[PDB]
């Protein structure tokens, strides 16, 4: 759309019985394709590992 | 001892329209049993 892609996103997670949607009713988000984002682990807390 | 003539000059057959789509598009296999009963089964997909 001009110089602005355009993507439609539908997801689904199931949580107690039931599936719900990620994205609130009806959104809009502006970003960049190039952002920054860091996954991050912490540090495991069980004897064994 | 009938005198009359008669001639026959084109004979038709008026049929139906039929075109059987929706049992070749999808069912495509046939799987023929020697058995009493079919057995069909499913499982859920869903996780927490």
């Amino acid at each position: 759309y001009g110089d602005v892609a355009i993507v439609v996103y539908s997801g689904q997670y199931v949580e107690n019985g039931v599936k719900k949607n990620f994205l609130p009713d009806n959104t809009m988000v502006l970003g960049n394709t190039q952002a920054r984002g860091l996954r991050t682990y912490g540090c495991i807390q069980d004897a064994d590992a | 001892s009938m005198y009359t003539t008669a001639q026959l000059l084109a004979a038709n057959e008026q049929k139906f329209k039929f075109d059987p789509l929706f049992l070749r598009l999808f069912f495509r296999e046939s799987y023929p049993f020697t058995t009493e009963k079919v057995y069909l089964s499913q499982i859920p997909g869903l996780v927490n």
